[PDB]
């Protein structure tokens, strides 16, 4: 019927006045839009549609063509920076915007969706979305007393947009408009659904990915209990956007870090430090080695829940880039820490791994495993036990792979080296 | 000296557009 239309065709219908021939018109170019094999958006641009199809967008009589033409923008709108680019310089923001209170659901949605692409290409359309006014509309579309009487792919689709809102550094997305958002979103991170759990999420990691002050106004709401609860999910889609935000959030000041561990955070870490998804090992290798990075009772936390035999575990075996995060959290360890923690460190065993991967051609995972030895042998030092240490070095073969890197094309790695060895083995 | 420090490469995520096929 409309099925597999010419442009050509397409247009003269288009260019018709007959409102009829228009709607079909429309709706061929949205079929031909709507296939799977590589549609051809750029024919579709070429021949000039965009602003009929964004003056369709405003035909309140006839919400047939409404429907067709915000279908056919939004596919135009999910292709490249330049085709989206099109589709917002035909009006197609402000026209969208009206329409997300259309008294037909699948027109509302469409037009979510349709936000939604535009947004999702960056920064600046991003902004511009905001500045037409959307999160207002948007927001009002998800004000019911249980989201459960939303129908789940609108609600999943209202969920998507409302992350890419919420998306994108460089900047920033605008402070107003994130406490405008944030009860909308907390509410979406309770519900039961795991496709909007997972984009809740996202767009909790999105926010929480910047300066202390994006990171306080998420946890003055209180979501890290609920963000820890995700974290234990089965689902890899919600475990590894929680993963992330809680990351992030120990990026953070000690205190946001403590809000993390007082949720119950450390007590999911065993399995998530053996968890078979590499992503994951490695995200929470990073979490546990920003954490290491924080106070002596943050620290003593860590090692009370069990955390460093699994520490020492993923510095035996793992992917390199696990292994070099593992790496980052025993300096951060033995940095921060205490003559007890440090000596209780060695007896987990941390040398000999450590040692291993002094065979490592990366230089700056050398230099921190360096800074590592050093922090340790000054906990030695500190005891007398030195000599305990040096032996306990040379007998795992880490004194040979010393002395080779004395000879290393980096300068601070020979000077931290060749000091070692002068410095504690002579 | 022990520091916190963010993420390597942050940007499995949502896709940032979407083709809407039916």
């Amino acid at each position: 019927g409309t099925v597999n239309w010419s442009v050509e065709d397409i247009v003269k219908g288009i260019n018709s006045n007959n409102l009829e021939s228009q709607l079909q018109a429309t709706q061929a170019a949205r079929k031909l839009l709507s296939r799977e094999k590589q549609p051809p958006i750029d024919n579709i641009i070429r021949a000039g549609l965009i602003p009929k199809f964004v003056s369709f967008l405003g035909k309140t009589d006839c919400s047939p063509i409404q429907f067709e033409s915000a279908w056919a923008l939004t596919n135009i709108a999910s292709g490249t920076s330049e085709q989206t680019k099109a589709v917002v310089d035909g009006g197609a923001i402000p026209a969208f915007i009206s329409l997300l209170a259309s008294p037909h659901a699948h027109i509302s949605e469409q037009a979510v969706w349709a936000l939604g692409n535009i947004a999702g290409d960056g920064s600046a359309f991003r902004d511009l979305v905001i500045k037409h006014g959307a999160i207002d509309p948007l927001l009002a579309l998800l004000a019911v007393p249980d989201l459960s009487t939303l129908a789940c792919g609108y609600l999943r689709n209202l969920t998507w947009t409302l992350s890419n809102l919420c998306r994108n550094k460089n900047p920033a997305p605008p402070l107003d408009a994130v406490e405008q958002i944030l009860p909308t979103l907390v509410r979406l991170l309770h519900h039961n659904d795991p496709e909007v759990l997972a984009d809740s999420c996202w767009a909790i990691s999105y926010l929480t990915d910047g300066p202390n002050e994006r990171i306080e106004m998420v946890v003055k709401k209180g979501v890290v209990p609920q963000l820890v609860k995700l974290l234990g999910a089965t689902e890899l889609p919600i475990v590894t956007p929680a993963l992330r935000a809680i990351g992030n959030i120990v990026t953070g000041t000690d205190e946001q870090t403590q809000k993390v561990i007082d949720a119950g955070a450390l007590a999911v870490f065993p399995s998530l430090l053996t968890n078979p998804k590499t992503n994951i090992q490695k995200e929470a290798t990073w979490t546990m080695s920003n954490i290491t990075a924080g106070r002596q009772d943050q620290i003593q936390q860590v090692v009370n829940h069990g955390l460093v035999p699994f520490l020492v575990g993923v510095l035996s075996k793992a992917d390199f880039k696990t292994q070099k995060e593992a790496a980052w959290a025993i300096t951060n360890y033995t940095s921060g820490g205490t003559v007890e923690q440090i000596v209780y460190l060695v007896h987990c065993g941390i040398i000999e791994p450590l040692m291993n991967l002094l065979s490592a051609k990366d230089t700056k995972i050398i230099q921190v495993i360096l800074d590592a030895i050093s922090n340790i042998f000054q906990a030695a030092e500190k005891l007398g036990e030195t000599e305990k240490l040096s032996i306990m070095i040379e007998e795992c073969g880490g004194l040979d792979k010393i002395e080779a890197l004395q000879r290393h094309e980096n300068e601070s790695v020979y000077k931290a080296s060749l000091n070692l060895i002068e410095k504690y083995f002579s | 000296p022990s520091v916190k420090r963010p993420h390597a490469s942050p940007d499995d995520q949502p896709a940032r557009k979407r083709l809407d096929f039916g």
